[PDB]
């Protein structure tokens, strides 16, 4: 997928 | 609904109209550059009038509003006979456009206070709107700070909505 | 195919 | 000559790979698609790539980029005739070729690539023998992979006995924007499907001009076939000496014949377009379509696609017979009459508006291009005439024939 | 100054465009695809700044998510990556666990975020809070 | 009318690009229609799917109109969208785009603070050239206020209506005067900018605005004293982009004042010393700090401290670190010249990285680094780098070794040594631009050239496929001939030239299929000038001119013809208009 | 992952190894590293299926190159199912072995491969007589230290002709990479015998025995007819690379036959319907049909001369054959046929698609070089095309107007009346030199040429070097032709030309013509205003030394670039 990831983590 | 234009020169008093027409005050108003919209809602039949001035700049951009426009109002100043030459110059230019074929006219002679103002006749023969074809030309004197002869003008042009 | 043939000659020598 | 017959897809990953001779190293085919991209976004795209000293011969089916490499001065025609059969056997064996059937059929497409060809050498590839032997579901390979009749396995047995055959025309045209008429050729196709028992010996026989001409009978109706491409069944020095039609058939769908002729005759279907286009306002399309062909047969679902501007909006159809449908996805209005009889003239009239601020690109002129079906009528007038099925059993089978007429690119030039 | 801005994907798409400067639309396409392909064509310890042409592009992957800059040659550089950062911060504290399908979806909402943040190439507010707080009471207004 | 979530989420879907274009198509017909209606109910979903339309490189060019209709409404969510429609769908020159005047001077005195907010970003992201002189009389009225959301955006929309007219930035003077004292952060730092725009722009307002330095020099010292924030703190360190903005603006002040060069001497001996550079964000503002420190005329204890972070700066392993400190020394090359030149095994270091910026900005500081004592050593390392770049930097590094070896070249036999080493190495890299440059520097030089034209000779005789070396050697063959060849007016013992094959290569340069054809006007201008420097073997060259009469290049079949009559009509006034081309600077 | 991979392929049950088989192969299909499982996978190859051999083939297939040492766990297995009564599996074998390109293993295959060179059922003949040509491919001497040249010309001397197909296209193969020591050609016994192998071998093999056929020549008239009168009905064939080889080894051997005879004739009607109905094939094979007709139509232009109207385009051809279908269509316009050429390329300047449209406009062009009956309506055409105001074709058109009026210098002089009124807001430095010189060559019939020329000298120091080199030449040639009302227009282009200009070949034909112009300027009319000579057009006909080679390479890559055969393989 590789989009679900949030971006920066907080 | 009727979607209306109020085509013509700067310093005509076309925000004037539209702000006499809507709201019913003359209210300070800038030379408008770009556009205004105000929904009048007269003898029961919602006129949006897209009030465009008319800037040597922006005369170009009047074919952008000829299309599904149900009829014009093209404003000229009893108060300049040196620009009723170009004011016929442009009325000319206009109304031999594809676009915007099925549009009836109302002509305003607007700003009647001085007797360097015309009246409706050597408007209109000064103009040349006997030389038209397939058109509804009417031409209205109306008085733009006062109100006088503006509900007139819309009284005929509401007539004018359905056939 | 929703047409209908027709049927040629054998022989024809 | 082909070196490595690879599968692409849309995206430049490897479907399946198969090399035969080891010419071209296996991670040549990670540059094609950056290649391709480079050649088509300068529009010097063309079937042969060249990265250095490795050619990319390359087709593109609906998924799929069936590139297949080479290095030497490889034979260009036997490499693109093998990569549409390749394309063939796999429609054949799939009946869709997308990229749903290659990573799900690697136990037989790998079998495939093994059989199809051997050191860049197509060897067999006649999809209904090559199904008795490769199969999705091995004995001895047939005698018919062996034989002259290769396309043919013997002791097929059917209780009837059937010859159905398809003479399928196909008008092509393109008539110029000033109204006369360019190109207007016939491409036929005589698509048989044959359902016998044995190994028979047809003689098919045309109605020929020149074998006409040979017998004695140059004034009746013969068809001047210019051209004829047969099938490898058709044995061809017995069609070059006297214009014999003699062929062992296969069993199942094939094209037989394809021929080709022209014709100075009126076009089928002849649209009379104008455009009214108003600049920045409005276009009108008063498009008739008068039927030139006979009274008797009736044109079924003709389909006159008329190219629109892009950007039209909020239109009106005012027809007489026949529904409009304006299928903006491609920018056109697909004028769709079911019944369209000979003779007669049906006429249209679209209306559309226009944007006022105009656009940012030209667009070109598409042509309008009908599709038009109508049967038992075939425009060139070829007639078969008989069909001797001649077999050491001996049987009475049973012939059938039919005729349609089609389009080809059956296009007209535009304003 | 900056010049523009785009947010595009892994695989080239892009997902996000502000111009700042007006250059006609033919060089809005032949300048994001030839941007598009250098940044997807760099490796990874590659100091995050192409030389393009008289600016200083900047761009600083996040996820598949890429982002780029343009800042004029005169200017500091790093703080332009921090700007990126600081959009990042900002379209997760609006969204909350910000993803790539929520820039995909609400991207009229990304653009008010960067329409509250960056307008006309500089920055309007430098702390994190009264951006938030002024692009929720501008939705809060509905 | 489908939402702009049903759009996105149908275009993910689509698989090809033509079959994408396809889905693109099929809504965009009836986004089409429903603007023909004339909707005022569903008018913002069609932008808004109009929007992403365009976004994804389609044409949006009608739905410019239908975003001046959404513009002029009465609700803000068709304002909201509609000035989105306008900053991406318009621009300068759209030419649709002046309606939008009268809709902005409405929306700056609307009464909401957010409608005001809208009026002021799209003319400050996308006004053109003409709208802001029918603007800037009601921008500055809102830079007059007191309501904070509206300073700040009236101060970036001043930069914008001073940068696209520069005539107009003093009706903005009377409009900054003493603003420096915001307590907010954001009103100070637009404030800032437009400070810095208008000392960018204009001398006559530095002597206004070098008198508020110590003002912002307290706020930077008391941006920097208080050393926590909830807001404005990025990783520990307080308020970065105000602290590379004033210093940005200290920069930009001061660089040729003495005074203030002492007034602002204290904050950046301050910063220089007292900042956290452990994360990215202190060495912005240290890199701020060393660009403040450089251009200003300075303390002499401050540059040795900057030039002491740049040495802690280069040994870095994070990259951004070592493209910053090369881009500062770039930027330090001619002030504090000496000091830059002892990081020299450093930078050459960088060439060997394995970047695209780094090893280019280590060619360029090379390039500016070398004067008139390194130029012997260091040519040799960029001589090699010049045969180790990629094919991206020949170009560039061929190009700097003549513009670096015109400056501060030691004699003049090694400088065209260089040159025609470079021209045999680099060959299809060098620009075109290069060889009027060469040519005239080898005409300049009035004592070396058969040692000159020796070489091209035995240059061109490899190879000819290099389009500058031939255009370089045809014209020094055409002027320095008689140096060539000498006396060999019948034939002589062989020596190395042969006054045949000399015309044989010119005869090949003409008729190889690898030549732009300037190379080519080149070889015909010297093989006419070569009827005068040759006395040997003339009236041989008579043919190939009179042969070259019909060839299908224009200016060719010009010059061959009129060579040719000259060839033919005028044999003693041939040699009486082919005297040596005078030198210039 | 992989080891419970191994585990489940050290297995004794059968429907374990074989889902293991199956999972490394499909392993391989998406492109893993799997090369580290080879001499495992070796261990289960010697099984009853045949449906699993085939996969295990496969990836020893793949992994011998990368695994070389532990590829000599297969040979005794090799030789081992090289004597099974199944021929499938012997020929799957047989393929195998010369797949397998490892230098360690290939000494050892040559006893079964010459065990079944000779062998009964001609599946495995056929598959081991192309093997030998993947044998001579590795090792060349091994091959004839084994001797298989003489078992594999022995195949052509028998029945079963799929046999002869293969063991002809594998022949062909070895005498390729041969220095042409012991030739491998025969008699016109065995052509015949060839030429009756060509009616029976499938549609594949037709092409490798009529690739043979490409290197042999006959040597009378009577045998070349014998030949061509059994190759020419292959031109009735479907498969589109039948055809074209067809005409491969037909337009070879037309070469040897007699004009006077009408055996010339008649061949050369009926080679040109099949050359025709080639481009009714599938749009990839349009590309090598129509380089091949640009190939034989520099030839044999006697074939198609009367048929311009099939290479007219369609709208939905693809770029490379509509780039393709204009140069045949500029290689047959002839007196004949000028109204429908041009009538066709006036509507192919209304595109979109710009390397077309420029393609369209130089096809104006060439074809008004060639024929110059209608030079006046390709001019005609082009103003036509110049007064639309449509940017790329103006700059275009102005080009191919400069390359006319160069040729057809007489009696054009009422076309630059309408020239001179352009808007010279021109842009691409390509069509400035071209305005500038119909401004200088004619500047008497344009009466205000001194006017014009002062819009082009503003910026004259950074144009480029052909306009600042074109200006120079025309104003000064419209000094010498009237040199009154342009006194101070010549020197001031001197004084732009040598003074502030860079340029060396600027330079020197600025001083030459300052020179020339203060030393004589009445000789000057006889020095620059000539009549310069007519202009030798490019002959883009190809070099016949080159041409007599290229049509024996017809549908291969050697007459798709138009390049000789050794110019781009490596
Ligand atoms: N006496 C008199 N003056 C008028 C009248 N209408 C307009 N004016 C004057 O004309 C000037 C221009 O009127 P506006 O309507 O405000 O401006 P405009 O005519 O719309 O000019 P544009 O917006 O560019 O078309 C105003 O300052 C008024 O003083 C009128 O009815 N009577
Ligand atoms: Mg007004």
């Amino acid at each position: 997928k590789g989009e679900n990831t949030s971006l920066l983590h907080p | 609904e009727m979607r209306i234009l109020m085509v013509g020169l700067d310093a005509a008093g076309k925000t004037t109209i539209l702000y006499k027409l809507k709201l019913g005050e003359i209210v300070t108003t800038i030379p408008t550059i770009g556009f205004n919209v105000e929904t009048v809602e007269y003898k029961n039949i919602s006129f949006t009038v897209w009030d465009v001035g008319g800037l040597d700049k922006i005369r170009p951009l009047w074919r952008h509003y000829f299309q599904n426009t149900q009829g014009l109002i093209f404003v000229v100043d009893s108060n300049d006979r040196e620009r009723v030459n170009e004011a016929r110059e442009e009325l000319m230019r206009m109304l031999a456009e594809d676009e915007l074929r099925d549009a009836v006219l109302l002509v305003f002679a607007n700003k009647q206070d001085l007797p360097n103002a015309m009246n409706a006749a050597e408007i209109t023969d000064k103009l040349g709107l006997h030389s038209l074809r397939h058109r509804n030309w009417y031409i209205q004197a109306t008085c733009a700070t006062s109100g006088d002869g503006l509900y007139e003008g819309l009284d005929w042009l509401s007539n004018q909505l359905r056939n | 195919t929703s047409y209908d043939y027709c049927r040629v000659p054998m022989e024809d020598g | 000559s082909a070196s490595a017959v690879y599968v692409l897809d849309l995206k430049g990953k490897v479907l399946i790979c198969r090399n035969y001779r080891g010419d071209v190293d296996m991670s040549e085919v990670e540059h094609f698609m950056p290649i391709l991209m480079e050649k088509e976004e300068e529009g010097m795209l063309s079937p042969i790539l060249a990265h250095g000293g490795v050619r990319f011969m390359w087709i593109k089916h609906n998924n799929l980029y069936l590139v297949a490499t080479s290095k030497k001065n490889a034979c260009v025609s036997l490499v693109f005739s093998f990569l549409y059969k390749v394309v063939q056997v796999f429609s054949e064996y799939f009946k869709e070729l997308e990229e749903e059937s290659i990573r799900d059929n690697f136990v037989i497409i790998y079998e495939l690539l093994d059989e199809l060809m051997d050191f860049g050498y197509p060897q067999t590839t006649d999809s209904k023998i090559l199904q008795e032997y490769i199969t999705q579901e091995a004995p001895r390979p047939p005698a018919t992979v062996t034989n002259a009749v290769s396309w043919r396995s013997e002791g097929i047995k059917y209780r009837k006995n059937e010859v159905f055959l398809d003479v399928i025309e196909a008008v092509n045209l393109l008539v110029s924007a000033n109204g006369n008429v360019l190109r207007s050729e016939i491409v036929g196709s005589i698509k048989m499907r044959v359902f016998l028992s044995g190994m028979p010996e047809l003689r098919l026989g045309l109605n020929d001009k020149v074998l006409f001409d040979n017998t004695g009978r140059g004034k009746s109706k013969s068809v001047e076939l210019e051209d004829v491409k047969f099938h490898q069944c058709v044995r061809l020095s017995r069609f070059e000496n006297d214009r014999t039609i003699s062929f062992i058939p296969p069993d199942g769908e094939f094209e037989l014949m394809s021929y080709r002729l022209n014709t100075h005759v009126k076009p089928l279907i002849w649209i009379e377009s104008v455009i009214e286009k108003h600049s920045h306002s409005r276009i009108e399309y008063m498009v008739k379509a008068k039927s030139q062909f006979k009274r008797r047969s009736t044109a079924n679902n003709v389909e006159i696609h008329i190219p629109v501007p892009n950007d039209a909006d909020s239109p009106k159809f005012k027809t007489t017979v026949g529904s409009v449908k304006w299928v903006p996805e491609n920018s056109e209005i697909v004028w769709s009459v079911k019944s369209f009889p000979g003779g007669k003239e049906y006429l249209m009239r679209a209306h559309f508006g226009l944007p006022s601020v105009e656009a940012e690109d030209k667009e070109g002129k598409p042509p309008i291009s009908v599709k038009f079906e109508i049967p038992y009528f075939t425009t060139s007038g070829i007639q078969v005439r008989y069909l001797k099925i001649i077999e050491k059993s001996g049987y009475q089978a049973l012939p059938w024939v039919r005729y349609i007429t089609q389009n080809g690119d059956y296009q007209l030039r535009t304003q | 100054m900056i010049h523009f801005i785009l947010l595009f994907s892994r695989q080239g798409k892009l997902r996000l465009q502000k111009w700042y400067i007006t250059l006609p639309d033919k060089e809005r396409k032949k300048i994001t695809r030839e941007i598009v392909q250098i940044i997807l064509s760099r490796g990874h310890r590659t100091s995050s700044f192409v030389d393009w042409k008289e600016l200083k592009l900047v761009y600083k992957r996040y996820a598949s998510l890429y982002f780029c800059c343009a800042i004029e040659n005169q200017d500091n550089e790093l703080l332009t990556l921090e700007i990126v950062h600081r959009y990042v911060e900002l379209l997760d504290k609006y969204f909350g666990n910000v993803c790539e399908l929520d820039i995909i979806f609400n991207f009229e909402k990304a653009y008010f975020i960067l329409d509250e943040f960056i307008i006309g190439g500089e920055i309007q507010e430098t702390s994190k809070k009264i951006a938030v707080k002024a692009i929720e009471d501008s939705d809060m207004l509905q | 009318p489908i939402r702009l979530r049903e759009l996105i989420r149908t275009i993910r879907t689509a698989r090809t690009q033509a079959e994408e274009r396809e889905m693109i198509q099929k809504e965009c017909a009836a986004i089409r229609s429903s603007f023909r209606e004339e909707d005022n109910t569903y008018r913002c979903r069609n932008v808004a799917k109009l929007l992403y339309m365009h976004m994804l490189g389609y044409p949006a060019h009608f739905g410019q109109l239908e975003c001046l209709k959404l513009i002029a409404s009465q609700k803000f969510t068709d304002k909201r969208i509609g000035y989105l429609g306008a900053m991406l769908l318009l621009d300068e020159r759209q030419d649709v785009h002046l309606l939008m005047t009268n809709c902005i001077k409405n929306d700056l005195n609307h009464s909401t603070q957010f409608v005001q907010g809208l009026a002021l970003c799209t003319l400050g992201c996308m006004g053109s050239s003409e709208m802001c002189r029918d603007l800037a009389g009601e921008v500055e009225k809102l830079l007059k206020t007191s309501n904070s959301y509206l300073r700040k955006k009236a101060a970036l929309c001043a930069v914008h209506v001073i940068r696209k007219v520069p005539e107009l930035m003093e009706m903005f003077l009377p409009a900054t005067k003493n603003l420096l004292n915001e307590k907010n952060h954001g009103v100070l730092h637009t404030s800032v900018v437009l400070l810095t725009e208008m000392c960018e722009r204009s001398p006559d307002m530095l002597a206004h605005f070098r008198k508020l330095v110590p003002q912002l020099v307290r706020i930077l010292k008391n941006l920097i004293m208080s050393g926590y924030s909830p807001e404005h703190d990025v990783s520990g360190i307080s308020d970065p982009f105000l602290q590379v903005r004033i210093l940005r603006l200290l920069r930009i002040l001061g660089r040729n004042d003495d005074d203030s060069s002492e007034a602002m001497n204290d904050i950046l001996a301050q910063v220089a010393t007292n900042t956290e550079t452990s994360k990215n964000v202190g060495n912005a503002i240290l890199y701020e700090t060393v660009l403040t420190i450089m251009d200003i005329k300075s303390e002499s204890g401050l540059r040795v401290l900057a030039i002491n972070i740049l040495g802690r700066f280069l040994l870095n392993n994070d990259k951004n670190i070592r493209y910053v400190a090369l881009t500062s020394l770039l930027k330090t090359v001619q002030t504090d010249h000496n000091a830059v030149q002892r990081h020299r095994s450093t930078i050459v270091d960088c060439l060997k990285d394995l970047d695209v910026s780094i090893k280019r900005r280590a060619m360029e500081l090379s390039f500016a680094l070398v004067n008139g004592n390194n130029i012997r050593g260091m040519m040799k390392e960029l001589l090699y780098f010049l045969d180790s770049c990629e094919p991206e930097f020949k170009a560039d590094c061929a190009s700097g070794i003549f513009l670096a070896a015109e400056k501060y070249a030691p004699s003049k036999r090694w400088h065209i040594d260089t040159i025609m080493r470079v021209l045999t190495t680099a060959g299809s890299y060098v620009r075109d631009d290069a060889v009027p440059n060469l040519i005239q520097l080898i005409t300049n030089s009035v004592e070396m050239h058969a040692y000159t034209v020796q070489r091209l000779y035995k240059a061109i005789l490899g190879d000819y496929s290099q389009q500058p070396l031939v255009q370089v050697a045809a014209w020094c063959i055409g002027e320095y001939g008689d140096l060539l060849v000498s006396g060999q007016c019948e034939e002589e013992e062989p020596i190395q030239v042969t006054e045949d094959e000399v015309l044989d290569i010119l005869e090949s340069v003409l008729i190889s299929n690898m030549s732009t054809s300037v190379t080519r006007g080149y070889a015909l201008t010297a093989i006419m000038k070569l009827s005068t420097r040759f006395t040997c073997t003339v009236n041989r060259i008579k043919k190939v001119v009179s042969i070259y009469g019909s060839s299908i290049d224009v200016e060719l079949q010009q010059r061959a013809v009129e060579y040719n009559a000259l060839f033919k009509k005028y044999d003693h006034m041939r040699s009486a208009l082919l005297e040596r081309m005078p030198v210039m600077e | 992952e992989i080891f419970e991979l191994k585990a489940e392929l050290n297995s004794d049950k059968k429907e374990k190894k074989k889902e293991a088989v199956k999972k490394v192969i499909a392993s391989m299909t998406v492109g893993k590293d799997v090369s580290a499982l080879f001499p495992d996978v070796v261990n289960c190859m010697q099984t009853d299926n045949l449906e699993l051999k085939k996969l295990v083939y496969l990836y020893l297939m793949n992994y011998a190159k990368s695994q070389p040492d532990m590829a000599i766990m297969a040979v005794n297995t090799f030789v081992k199912d090289c004597e099974d009564p199944n021929p499938l599996i012997r020929a799957l074998a047989v393929r195998t072995m010369g797949c397998i390109r490892v230098d360690k293993i290939t000494e050892y295959l040559c006893e079964p491969l010459r065990k079944c060179l000779k062998d009964e059922d001609p599946y495995v003949r056929k598959t081991a007589a192309v093997c030998v040509a993947k044998l001579h491919d590795i090792n060349a001497q091994l091959v004839e230290d084994q001797g298989f040249l003489d078992t594999l010309k022995d195949l052509i001397s028998d029945s079963n002709p799929m046999v002869v197909a293969n063991a002809v296209a594998a022949l062909s193969e070895i005498a390729e990479s041969h220095p042409s020591s012991n030739l491998l050609d025969l008699n016109p016994q065995s052509i015949n015998k060839l030429l009756t192998a060509l009616n029976e071998c499938t549609e594949w093999g037709q092409i490798f025995i009529l690739d043979c056929l490409a290197n042999y020549m006959p040597k009378d008239d009577r045998e070349a007819q014998s030949i061509c009168e059994r190759v020419t009905p292959r031109l009735s064939h479907a498969n589109s690379a039948v055809v074209l080889s067809a005409v491969k080894v037909l337009m070879k051997f037309m070469e040897m036959l007699s004009k006077d005879l009408d055996y010339y004739g008649t061949l050369l009607k009926k080679l040109a319907p099949p050359l025709v109905t080639l481009l009714s094939a599938e749009p990839e094979l349009q590309y090598v049909a129509l380089r091949n007709i640009n190939l034989i139509v520099q030839k044999r232009p006697e074939i198609l001369k009367h048929e311009m109207k099939v290479f007219f385009v369609k709208y939905n051809d693809p770029i490379y054959v509509k780039l393709e279908k204009l140069d045949i269509m500029i290689r047959l316009a002839s007196q004949a046929n000028i109204a429908q050429v041009l009538a066709e390329l006036r509507e192919y300047a209304t595109e979109v698609d710009v390397d077309f449209v420029r393609k369209a406009v130089r096809a104006i062009g060439r074809c008004a070089i060639k024929v110059e009956q209608s030079a006046e309506r390709c001019v005609s055409t082009l103003l036509d095309l110049i007064q639309t105001k449509v940017n790329y074709v103006v700059q275009e058109a102005i080009v191919v107007i400069k390359d006319i009026f160069r040729k057809y210098p007489n009696k054009y002089e009422s076309v630059i009346a309408t020239l001179c009124e352009n808007l010279d807001s021109l842009d691409e430095p390509e069509a400035r030199a071209a305005m500038i010189w119909i401004v200088g060559e004619y500047a008497e019939r344009i009466d205000n040429a001194d006017e014009l020329l002062e819009s082009f000298l503003e910026g004259f120091h950074d144009k480029s070097t052909q306009v600042q080199l074109q200006l120079l030449t025309a104003i000064v040639k419209l000094f010498l032709k009237k040199p009154t009302e342009t006194q101070e227009l010549v020197q001031q282009v001197l004084s732009l030309a040598t003074q502030d200009s860079d340029n060396p070949d600027l330079r020197d034909r600025g001083y030459i013509y300052w020179r020339l112009l203060s030393t004589d300027p009445v000789a000057a009319k006889e020095v620059v205003l000539a009549e310069k000579p007519l202009i030798s057009e490019e002959t883009d006909l190809i070099e016949p030394t080159l041409l007599d080679e290229l049509i024996c390479y017809i549908g291969t890559l050697a007459s798709v670039y138009h390049k000789p055969p050794s110019a781009f393989v490596e």
